């Protein structure tokens, strides 16, 4: 389940694998030294058989190591307070405001700031004066009669801006 | 608008052309649409999914809607709302779900049981009742101003 | 302790049961050993509003102790000796009940074993 | 060394011991290339009619609208009444209505007869 | 009492003889004026009621409803802009005039002393609201909700008619005294039972009572704002108000004869809070709501405590406030997006600042919160019914505890956690619903302090 | 709690952390490198380093980029993209 | 002001505490200063007040009523006598209330003072308490919601037929 | 060189809102409650005194309250 | 802005757990593991942090002195 | 102006917070030397917990059995 | 109890946001000397709890302890307080151990930093508090019932001697937690990490059940 | 001394043989527990004026938690005990809109 | 000064104010829970004795 390709292979998900168990050794382990002496042990026991030129009994060893990961797993796996599980999952979000507002404030505020609103404006000019011809062209000229991926090419033709870039540019800053 | 064939009635049957028009319609694959069946329990034709689906959608694809993992097009399973994490959270569990109940039941019938041992066998530190002055400190209970003396005294031991 | 342990595995007979340890008749091996002074003045005692399960023995001394807890009040520290008097009379008290207690233990236990164990 | 996670309608499987996932024929790749390919167009007409610099509106989804129209307005067609709609329509409608029915009469016709011999605690029951 | 009658009256040619941008000014404040004309009424005391004629009277059950009647007149008719305003001047003021001639057969059927008249004006009630509802219904199906409408009240309301001529020909006059000073219980042979289930059948069905619920859905979901708050206050507590006052005939076989309503009452009382727990189409919520305080209202009727009256008008006149309100900020929502569903229009804290707080403040009512007065009515229905019951309260307390669980859900579902941004067109708040808002919580609170006015009959 | 982090300063930690990291060389350590041209290092301890990043930092990096780094330059880049870095 | 006879009063009861300390009394001194600096300015304020209204007299009289005779002197349907006698009998509800209000009241106000010994000498007041809702409850109390006159004399009938067949049958 | 721009929804429309409600509930609650403090700060309540021989009140002259 | 980069060559490991289990390890035959990092956690105003009972007993050293005083009081 | 912060090593510690932190354990711990021995005696009991009431038959009143 | 927790919140909340509000106890080993007014305050904290003798923490608890043992109990009861006293005393211990004076885990640019007027004149009254009132006030009650004080031996010794095990105990889970084995789930473990089942049994299975009835038999 | 005292007044709905007045009752428990309930939140007013230095919504922030405050002391003082309910019910929900503080987080609000 | 000046006077007075004259016009409002005597003491109010209590021996 993700934007570039239809899986992610066996060499992603025996890493996957490998990232996960190395941070539920973290979570299990503290003091930070039996942590590095236990994750050296881990990478060795997959030094193992890493050249193996089988690829049925490789991905059966994958099998058997995901039973003996699921079986000593941590109750609390470390997350971290940014991450989506974890103590933040957009801790800030109270001022996480769209920028599709504060142009619809009265004039007595656009007169409190307004250079910002100059610029404000000569950006929503910049966005419509390239929004026809370059992103709508670019995006009905190049794919197949499916589109059948979720990646979008750049403007490399000649000057402005990449196709459908607004809401990805305009985000909120994620600490205000 | 909305297209009057863009809404849903009867099940399944016949399988070529009413399969092909929820494949059309509901944007699923093709032999992946499942009706519930038809036990006539209103239901209509909308899909069956997998059916836990909120603890999963591992929250890193970046989709659109942030807090329901939707993708605008899903063919959006039939008790969504039951489903909204803050409603229903169904994790894959760190143990099992029959090891939690058989564990769960076992403490709290064991403690309720001893505390059934506990009613029947009090402990006390090894001493008579006190000696209440005035007859087992009478007149000062519920009334009884004039109507009867209730003799009973204490010794010296 | 192991006291009640033995109430508990024991013959139950000859350990007492609490809540109902008035079992024997009086001054069965006393006779005309009481006094029961009381001179805490019941009346006095009520006038105080003292507490239910404080209108008991040794009032007296809780009678001080408030007169001269209110009376020097701002000598937070000061009613000490008092204090720690009323604790030994009620530990009199206590010592008192837990030989009412063994009374009329060993009465149950030597006279009922020894009127049926020699009879 | 596990007894390989008996799953419940509430313990989700995880993604890891499926254990299907490690059978993929060619047509678990061909279905997931056309589950991408869908997932693929219609972020493509979503985008597109959300980044519109005039769109003022909002973008007004189909899915939620079709779901709406399933989930309410059509229930009643479709239906016939069968064995399995009317018995359990006479069981959780009339069972508990009735059981609370015979229950209440019970507690009445002892409160009832019980003031009747007079021997109730109303010595001051006037908040009635 | 035909003080308030005529200037209500001569409110309608107002409206017709103004012009554009004058027919609002007109109606809003004149409206106000005779809110004011009727807070000069309350006068009552003691002995008994008080008579505005030969013919018209108040019981002090009929002043607070009859005073919230004339206070949410102009409310209403500020609240019904912006979603007609763009229609013809023409129609505009057809549906003015449509409202002000409500207004003044609900004041003939609150201020009624024969119970024949009173039935009349019952149904002069019913017939604008089909009309509103059907003309600016604004949704495909506005039809089939104002013909489940039509025929439900009349077929339950038809044969209450029967009943009363009936009771004219046998006891006299119709009073409400002369049916008091006169009635004579009437014991248990069948045909009292089926005059009472008569008579209590046509308002269990206006109240609604559960088995008559699918009345409501359709008739709120499917109906302008205006319609819709005159349909839940107005009219469900209209139905509560009439068999207030019939319950005084017919005690002797109300007792025998109950059992079967209160406890469909508490059973669906309990079923009907748990279907607004899971239920799409906000709109809708409301009106699942009301059908449980109207259950509980039943409940209270049904027993006969002067605790249990006092309990049931409370509980009418918060309610009726709660709903009305609650109606009033969902159409503000439904003005934003154009949707009616719950699960689209979210975020909001960050948007609209203090509109949430105007939805926090009628959730806090809905969930009674305690020194406002819905807790007074549950409160002493819940007193009332554990009187007649040692067994009851596990009904109402499951009733309290999925009470809170949907309407917080109702408050943090559609406006907490995330705006779905793609809206982009949402404005910041108008002065008018703001108004609104204001209009509806300054006389809950104010009742909230001086509670003595609202009881019943039996303070 | 913000001590604002800024280009220059972001570039020194990541490469402090690359340089003190043991089998590579402090010679050979260059911005624009490669850690699978150059350096040669194996996809292993590529997300071996990958974690000392998410360690130090605070923060996780999602697998679908740890796939897809391969230079220090683009692991600047992407905690820039999760930091918004400009005071 | 009130009647001391209808609200008694016990006789008050007040001790000096005499130190014997040396610290000496904090809040003596913050009495004193508390009495020299609150309660004056109030006092000169209640003195202006009282001028300003007591230089013109109002009054306000304590409404009275006649006795309108009963319902057992009143005819068969005949509405002029039973209005007049059902409006003097739900004004005696009304008075007859407020007189068990009166009566709970004086039972809180000898719960407070006579402190935690509860059953000294609040057992008259409780005695009178029981004995007065012993009357309420068997006259006014189970006759639920449409109260008018003619239940009430329904229950005065059927009481005492029921205690004359007990006393009958007793004798 | 160091102050950044915060996103807020709107401050306009809000405090003019409530700053006509205080101003318009304020028009009203402050002569009001002048008239009324000046009202029980001269006018006098009532006197407790008792039915005058041969004297039948007005329907007023039976209140505490000089507005009642 | 600035920062001054306490840099690497510094830390040179050394730190007696890590040391001992790269000693450990090494016996094991491994000799490869993440290095020099810990050794700002290992040195400086770290390196025997006091034990736990210390931190218990910490109390008397301006204590005592107090106590011998109102003592002496 | 104020305190900075440094990277990988030891945090800076200005002398106040320093000092009163010391100060406060030894004020508990002082205080907890004074109140352990200028009266009391909190961990005994004051006054001594006799044998059984005092194993003393012909006392406390039996007869001989 | 009030004055006691009010100031260890307040002393955990000064860790977390000196430690950009990071909060977890792995990543937050050695703190101690990380300006100590934090660790002097939280060691008086913690081992009020469980009232070293004798602070404010002692009266409470001792006193409730013993005088529920000279008591007509219910003899289980005595042996869960036993245990409960036992239990607060090894996580107490263990939350000093891995809070304050391990070694150094967290990440770094430290930002630590409590030079503060507030937090000091905040946690400086709570602990002025702390260590007084409970005395204060335990002092000048009126006495609103009869002292026990009277307790046979080993059973007024009893409080300390539960207390001082609890603290060997977990001094000892300490130092076999400084050893390397990377042992396993002994489902015990899992029964006290994982809340034991309560929390994950009751919030899956009465939401679902309520829902599955409001869908099925009510709406539908 | 003791002096141990209620106060009762403003009688609201004193309807059938009961009545209700806004009363409280100065016996030891809301006599002396209201200090310490001040001073810890006097202390937590410092705390909470350093710790959330960062946000402009800090305002409400003192209006809830003084108002929490006002309803936990009508809670603990109260003997007509109406007002104890409305003590109840106003710190459950105070506690809901604390909670709740953060809004995103749909663990919080859950 | 301003602050602890209208704060502890202004409601101070309008609430001593308040809790003469309305309080004492409604008859049964605040009321104390009694002042205990002590035997040993005398009445503040007019004037008497109270018995000292009687003899102690044996402590
Ligand atoms: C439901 C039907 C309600 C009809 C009106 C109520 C009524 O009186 O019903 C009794 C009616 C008829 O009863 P009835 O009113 O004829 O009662 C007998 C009256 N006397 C003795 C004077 C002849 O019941 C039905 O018609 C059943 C339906
Ligand atoms: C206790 C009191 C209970 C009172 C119940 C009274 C009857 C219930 C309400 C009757 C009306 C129901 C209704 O509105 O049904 C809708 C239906 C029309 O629906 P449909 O078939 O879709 O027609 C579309 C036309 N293009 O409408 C119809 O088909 C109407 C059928 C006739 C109904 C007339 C009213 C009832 C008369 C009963 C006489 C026996
Ligand atoms: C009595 C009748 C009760 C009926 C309850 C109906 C409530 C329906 C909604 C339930 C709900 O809100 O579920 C969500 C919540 C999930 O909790 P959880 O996932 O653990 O959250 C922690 C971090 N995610 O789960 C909960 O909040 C569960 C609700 C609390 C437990 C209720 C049942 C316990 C008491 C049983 C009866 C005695």
């Amino acid at each position: 389940f993700l934007p570039s390709a239809a899986y992610l292979t066996h060499q992603q998900k025996v890493l996957q694998l490998y990232k996960r168990a190395l941070r539920h050794l973290e979570s299990r382990c503290v003091h930070r030294d039996k942590y590095r002496y236990f994750a050296c042990l881990l990478r060795a026991r997959f030094d193992e058989h890493k050249n193996e030129k089988d690829m049925v009994k490789a991905t059966q060893l994958l099998r058997e190591a995901e039973k003996e990961f699921w079986h000593g797993q941590h109750p609390q796996p470390y997350i971290f307070p940014e991450s989506p599980g974890g103590t933040s999952y957009e801790r800030y979000e109270c001022y996480k405001v769209p920028e599709w507002c504060l142009d619809d404030w009265h004039p007595s505020e656009k007169a409190m700031y307004p250079d910002y609103f100059a610029k404000r404006e000569q950006w929503k000019k910049l966005r419509r004066e390239s929004w026809e011809r370059e992103v709508k062209q670019l995006q009905e000229e190049t794919p197949v009669g499916g589109p059948r991926t979720e990646a979008l090419p750049p403007a490399r033709k000649q000057g402005d801006l990449p196709p459908l870039w607004w809401h990805i540019v305009t985000r909120p800053r994620e600490r205000p | 608008s909305h297209i009057t064939k863009d809404m849903l009635p009867g099940p399944y049957p016949k399988t070529p052309e009413e399969r092909a028009a929820a494949a059309k319609k509901y944007n699923m694959r093709v032999e992946d649409y499942e009706p519930y069946p038809d036990d006539g329990m209103g239901y209509g034709d909308y899909p069956k999914l997998p059916d836990r689906s909120q603890q999963e959608r591992d929250p890193w694809y970046d989709w659109d809607h942030p807090d329901l993992r939707l993708n605008w097009g899903e063919p959006m399973h039939w008790d969504l709302d039951m489903y909204i994490r803050n409603r229903v959270d169904t994790s894959p569990t760190p143990v099992n779900w029959n090891l939690m109940c058989k564990h769960l039941f076992g403490f709290v019938a064991f403690m309720l049981f001893m505390f059934w041992v506990g009613e029947t066998y009090p402990t006390y530190q090894p001493v008579g009742p006190k000696q209440y002055p005035y007859n087992n400190l009478y007149l000062e209970r519920g009334g009884d101003p004039n109507k009867e003396p209730e003799p009973v005294v204490h010794y010296e031991i | 302790g192991a006291h009640l342990a033995r109430r508990y595995l024991g013959d139950a007979s000859v350990e007492p049961e609490p809540l109902r340890m008035p079992t024997f008749p009086p001054d069965y091996g006393f006779p005309e050993r009481k006094e029961r002074e009381m001179v805490a003045t019941q009346q006095e005692m009520n006038d105080a509003q003292l507490v239910l399960q404080q209108r008991d023995y040794c009032a007296h001394y809780l009678i001080r102790f408030l007169k001269c807890k209110r009376d020097s009040f701002p000598n937070f520290l000061a009613c000490k000796h008092e204090q720690h008097d009323w604790d030994y009379c009620e530990h009199l008290d206590y010592v008192k009940r837990m030989k009412e207690f063994e009374r009329e233990r060993r009465l149950l236990q030597r006279k009922k074993r020894r009127e049926q164990r020699e009879a | 060394s596990f007894p390989k996670y008996e799953p419940s309608r509430l313990a989700s499987l995880p993604t890891t011991l499926d254990p299907a996932e490690y059978d993929i024929s060619s047509e678990t790749r061909k279905a997931q290339a056309e589950r991408l390919a869908i997932r693929s167009r219609l972020k493509r007409e979503y985008q597109l009619q959300y980044n519109d610099p005039s769109r003022r509106g909002v973008v007004e989804d189909p899915a939620l609208i079709r779901w709406t129209c399933a989930r309410s307005a059509n229930v009643y067609p479709n239906f016939r009444p069968n064995t399995k709609t009317s018995l359990l329509g006479a069981l959780f409608g009339i069972g508990p209505l009735i059981f609370w029915y015979y229950v209440f009469k019970t507690d009445r016709d002892r409160k009832e007869k019980l003031i009747q011999e007079g021997k109730l605690d109303r010595t001051f029951n006037i908040s009635y | 009492m035909l003080k308030y009658i005529i200037p209500t009256m001569m409110l309608m040619p107002l409206t017709w003889l103004s012009k554009n941008s004058m027919i609002w000014i007109n109606t809003t404040l004149h409206s106000l004026l005779i809110s004011l004309t009727s807070l000069l009424l309350l006068n009552q005391f003691g002995d008994n009621s008080l008579n505005f004629s030969l013919t018209f009277f108040s019981d002090s059950l009929s002043t607070p409803l009859l005073i919230l009647t004339m206070w949410l007149l102009p409310l209403m008719l500020m609240a019904s802009q912006h979603h007609l305003s763009k229609e013809n001047l023409a129609r505009k003021k057809l549906f003015i005039s449509m409202l002000i001639l409500l207004q003044l057969f609900l004041i003939m059927t609150f201020t009624a002393t024969e119970l024949i008249f009173f039935y009349i004006m019952f149904e002069a009630t019913l017939v604008p609201t089909l009309i509103i509802i059907t003309r600016w219904g604004n949704q495909t199906e506005r039809l089939n909700a104002g013909l489940y409408f039509l025929f439900y009240t009349l077929a339950g309301s038809l044969p209450l008619l029967v009943a009363l001529i009936y009771i004219q020909n046998t006891m006299g006059s119709l009073n409400f005294l002369i049916l008091q000073y006169w009635v004579q219980p009437m014991p248990n042979s069948w045909s009292n039972t089926f005059m009472w289930l008569a008579c209590m059948m046509a308002f269990m069905v206006k109240m609604p009572l559960y088995g008559l619920h699918l009345w409501l859905p359709k008739a709120h979901v499917e109906a302008p704002i205006a319609g819709s708050m005159v349909l839940a206050a107005i009219l469900l507590k209209l139905g509560g108000y009439g068999m207030m006052r019939i319950t005084l005939l017919l005690n002797p076989i109300t007792d025998f004869m109950a059992y079967p309503f209160i406890m469909l009452s508490l059973w669906g009382m309990i079923m009907t809070s748990s279907i607004c727990l899971r239920q799409t189409d906000l709109k809708s919520l409301i009106a699942y709501s009301s059908v449980s305080h109207m259950a509980l209202v039943i409940v209270a009727i049904l027993i006969q405590t002067p605790w249990s009256y006092m309990g049931a008008t409370a509980l009418m006149i918060a309610h009726g406030l709660t709903s009305s309100m609650l109606f009033c900020l969902a159409n503000s929502n439904y003005e934003r997006v154009h949707s009616r569903t719950m699960i689209l229009a979210r975020g909001l804290q960050t948007l609209l600042p203090l509109m949430a707080a105007w939805w926090l403040l009628a959730s806090l009512t809905n969930l009674a919160l305690p020194p406002s007065i819905n807790l007074i009515g549950e409160l002493f229905v819940v007193m009332s019914t554990f009187s007649w019951s040692n067994i009851t309260i596990i009904l109402m307390g499951l009733n309290m505890v999925i009470t809170a669980l949907y309407s917080l859900y109702m408050l943090i579902t559609t406006q907490r956690g995330k705006h779905t941004h793609h809206i982009n067109n949402i404005l910041p708040s108008f002065t008018r619903e703001n108004a609104l808002m204001s209009l509806h919580m300054l006389p809950l609170l104010l009742l909230s302090l001086n509670p003595k006015i609202i009881l019943g009959p039996l303070y | 709690d913000a001590p604002p982090l800024t280009l220059e300063g972001i570039k020194d930690r990541v490469l402090y952390v690359l340089k003190l990291y043991d089998k590579i060389d402090p010679e050979k350590l260059s911005v624009n490198s490669h850690f699978m041209k150059d350096l040669g290092l194996d996809s292993l301890d590529q997300v071996e380093i990958i974690m000392a990043m998410e360690d130090e930092f605070g923060f996780e990096i999602p697998d679908i980029d740890a796939e897809k780094l391969m230079c220090p330059q683009e692991i600047v880049d992407y905690i820039a993209d999760k930091k918004d870095v400009y005071e | 002001s009130w009647d001391k006879d209808v609200y008694p009063e016990p006789p008050r009861r007040t001790p000096a505490p005499s130190p014997q300390t040396s610290l000496p009394n904090p809040i003596t001194y913050l009495t004193k200063a508390f009495d020299l600096l609150v309660d004056r300015p109030v006092t000169l304020v209640r003195e202006f007040i009282e001028r300003q209204h007591a230089k013109n007299k109002y009054y306000y009289y304590h409404r009275e009523f006649r006795r309108v005779p009963d319902i057992t002197e009143c005819h068969e349907k005949d509405v002029l006598c039973m209005f007049e006698a059902e409006m003097q009998w739900k004004r005696d509800y009304k008075v007859d209330q407020e007189i068990v209000n009166i009566i709970q009241e004086r039972l809180k106000a000898c719960q407070q003072r006579e402190g935690e010994s509860h059953r000294q000498n609040c057992a008259k007041e409780l005695q009178q308490f029981t004995q007065v809702v012993k009357a309420y409850q068997d006259r006014y109390h189970d006759l639920g919601a449409h109260y008018s006159a003619r239940k009430c004399l329904a229950k005065q009938k059927q009481r005492m037929l029921a205690e004359r067949k007990a006393t009958k049958e007793a004798a | 060189g160091k102050r950044l721009f915060i996103i807020k929804p709107s401050g306009f429309y809000d405090k003019r809102f409530l700053k006509l409600l205080r101003f318009y509930i304020l028009l009203t609650g402050i002569p009001v409650v002048i008239g009324i403090t000046l009202i029980n700060v001269f006018i006098g309540e009532a006197e407790l005194a008792e039915i005058p021989e041969g004297y039948v009140p007005e329907h007023w002259e039976y209140f505490k309250h000089p507005i009642s | 802005s600035k920062m001054e980069l306490p840099d690497y060559k510094q830390w040179k490991i050394e730190g007696t757990p890590l040391e001992t289990v790269q000693e450990k390890l090494a016996a094991r035959g491994l000799r490869d593991p993440w290095g020099r990092n810990e050794a700002w956690r290992y040195m400086g105003g770290f390196a025997n942090n006091v034990s736990f009972v210390g931190a218990l007993l910490k109390g008397f050293k301006w204590g005592f002195a107090a106590f011998v005083v109102a003592v002496g009081a | 102006a104020h305190i900075e912060p440094r990277y990988r090593q030891f945090p800076q510690l200005t002398r106040s917070q320093v000092i009163q932190a010391e100060f406060f354990s030894a004020t508990m711990w002082f205080w907890i030397l004074w109140r352990f021995w200028h009266d009391s005696d909190a961990v005994l009991g004051h006054f001594p917990y006799p044998d059984p009431s005092q194993w003393t038959d012909e006392e406390l009143g039996i007869p001989p059995d | 109890h009030a004055f006691f927790k009010a100031m260890l919140f307040m002393c955990s909340g000064s860790i977390i946001h000196s430690l950009n509000d990071e909060q977890d106890i792995r990543k937050m080993g050695g703190l101690f000397k990380a300006m100590p007014f934090t660790t002097t305050a939280l060691i008086i904290g913690s081992l009020a709890l469980t009232g070293m003798p004798f602070l404010t923490g002692f009266y409470s608890k001792d006193l409730i302890i013993e005088s529920a043992n000279t008591s007509y109990t219910n003899a289980w009861a005595l042996l869960m307080t036993l245990v409960a006293t036992s239990f607060t005393a090894i996580y107490s211990t263990r939350i000093i151990f891995f809070a304050l004076l391990g070694q150094p885990r967290f990440p770094t640019l430290i930002n630590i930093n409590e030079n503060n007027p507030f937090l000091i004149n905040s946690i400086k009254r709570l602990l002025i508090g702390s260590l007084f009132a409970g005395f204060i006030i335990s002092n000048n009650i009126p006495p609103m019932t009869i002292p026990q004080m009277t307790m046979p031996h080993y059973l007024k010794m009893t409080a300390l001697t539960v207390t001082i095990l609890g603290f060997i105990l977990a001094l000892e889970i300490s130092n076999t937690t400084h050893y390397l084995k990377f042992n396993y789930p002994s489902n015990t473990f899992k029964f006290s990490n994982l809340l034991g089942y309560y929390p994950t049994i009751m919030h899956r299975l009465t939401p679902y059940m309520n829902l599955t009835m409001s869908q099925k038999s009510a709406s539908s | 001394t003791g002096q141990e005292m209620i106060i009762s007044n403003w009688h609201w709905l004193t309807i059938q043989t009961l009545k209700l007045s806004l009363s409280f009752k100065m016996d030891f428990f809301s006599m002396m527990f209201v200090p310490v309930a001040l001073f810890v939140t006097w202390s937590i007013m410092e705390f909470s004026m350093w710790y959330m230095h960062s946000d402009p919504n800090i305002n409400q922030f003192f209006k809830y938690l003084l108002l929490f405050l006002i309803t936990m002391l009508i809670l603990v003082t109260a003997n007509n005990l109406f007002q104890l309910f409305i003590g109840w019910e106003g710190v459950g929900i105070m506690s809901f809109l604390l909670i709740g503080w953060w809004y995103g987080r749909t663990d919080a609000n859950t | 000064s301003i602050f602890a000046f209208t704060h502890v006077l202004i409601p101070v007075w309008i609430i001593h104010y308040y809790l003469k004259y309305h309080v004492t016009t409604k008859p049964y409002t605040i009321v104390e829970k009694k002042p205990r005597i002590f035997p040993g003491d005398t009445i503040l109010e007019t004037g008497e004795v109270i018995p000292p209590m009687k003899e102690f021996p044996d402590q």
